[PDB]
């Protein structure tokens, strides 16, 4: 009857509404997790950056055969691991992308040394300086007076810092210079 | 009996003995759930 | 008829989530976690 017919259909309608309410909330659940992750990583991309304080290198015979960088944490950045980071080398000859070689002299890789801090690969604090070590005669030929190098230290999150290393005009009577 | 009102033909299909790939205008039943392969005994039986 | 019809409509399985193991580079199992729907009775998973 209509009394019997109504009750069975009413049972179906609450189940249909339950399914409809089910998809809406769960879909919002996935978008919640995806949205929160996007906000955090995008914020980390802009903020977490590397600042190069100064650069210097050894001088042998008459050719700068090391390039050393003194990096430091950017303003407001979080921990900056220097192993998951990469640095581009657009020199006067080669144009490769260096990576971390754990312990070296380093062929086509860069090394750290930790000027100050409680770590030799992470910029945990704000006052800690790490020395990025780059071998000149290994990544390419020994730099000469005038040969400029373009370096972009790319952090893991994506932030890039560009530094142009310019060898002094004359390399006469000096053991070390300030690139 | 099954009535096939298709895009081209319009017949009434009757059951045939276990003859697949040769079933012309007939239909065959292979059991999915149950002991019988031609008759639905209880609510749990499923036949293809 | 009245009892069975209500059982047909109400007794339903709800699937919570699905996951599967992956070896080498291919999913070799497909597992589902199921639960009974709203107001359902005992659902045997052998006659299903
Ligand atoms: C950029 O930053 C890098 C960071 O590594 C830096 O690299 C170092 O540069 C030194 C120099 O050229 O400035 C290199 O120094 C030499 O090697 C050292 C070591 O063996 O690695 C030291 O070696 C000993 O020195 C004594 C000393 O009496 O002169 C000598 O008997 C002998 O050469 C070595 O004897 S040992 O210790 O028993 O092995 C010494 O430098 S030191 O430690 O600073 O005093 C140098 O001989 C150094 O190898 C290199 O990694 C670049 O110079 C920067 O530009
Ligand atoms: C879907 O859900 C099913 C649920 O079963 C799941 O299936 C299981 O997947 C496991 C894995 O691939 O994830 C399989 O694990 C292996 O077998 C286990 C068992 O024997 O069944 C465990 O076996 C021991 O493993 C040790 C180990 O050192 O390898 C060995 O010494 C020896 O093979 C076993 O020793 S024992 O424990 O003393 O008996 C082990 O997995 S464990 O129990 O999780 O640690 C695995 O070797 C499992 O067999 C399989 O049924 C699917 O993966 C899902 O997709």
């Amino acid at each position: 009857q209509v009394g019997i017919g109504t009750l069975i259909v009413f049972i179906a309608m609450v189940l249909v509404a339950a399914i409809a309410a089910g998809v809406l909330i769960n879909t919002a659940g996935y978008l919640q997790s995806k949205g929160s992750a996007t906000g955090e990583e995008a914020s980390a991309q802009v903020s977490n950056r590397i600042n190069i304080v100064s650069a210097y290198g050894n001088v042998x015979x008459x050719x700068v055969d090391y390039v050393n960088l003194t990096v430091r944490q950017a303003a407001g950045a979080d921990n900056i691991n220097l192993x998951k980071s990469t640095i581009q080398w657009i020199g006067p000859d080669x144009a490769t992308t260096l990576t971390y070689x754990x312990x070296x002299x380093x062929x086509e890789n860069f090394t750290t040394x930790s000027i100050k801090g409680x770590x030799x690969x992470v910029l945990v604090d704000q006052s800690d300086r790490i020395k990025v070590i780059m071998y000149a005669x290994x990544v390419x030929x020994x730099l000469x007076x005038g040969x400029e190098v373009q370096l972009t230290v790319t952090t893991q999150y994506g932030s890039k810092t560009t530094y142009w290393a310019q060898v002094p005009e004359s390399l006469k009577d000096k053991n070390a210079v300030x690139l | 009996t099954i009535q096939w009102i298709g895009p081209d033909x319009a017949t009434t299909l009757t059951y045939x003995x276990x003859x697949x790939x040769x079933x012309x205008e007939n239909f065959t039943t292979x059991s999915i759930k149950g002991x019988x392969x031609x008759v639905l005994v209880d609510q749990s039986d499923r036949i293809k």
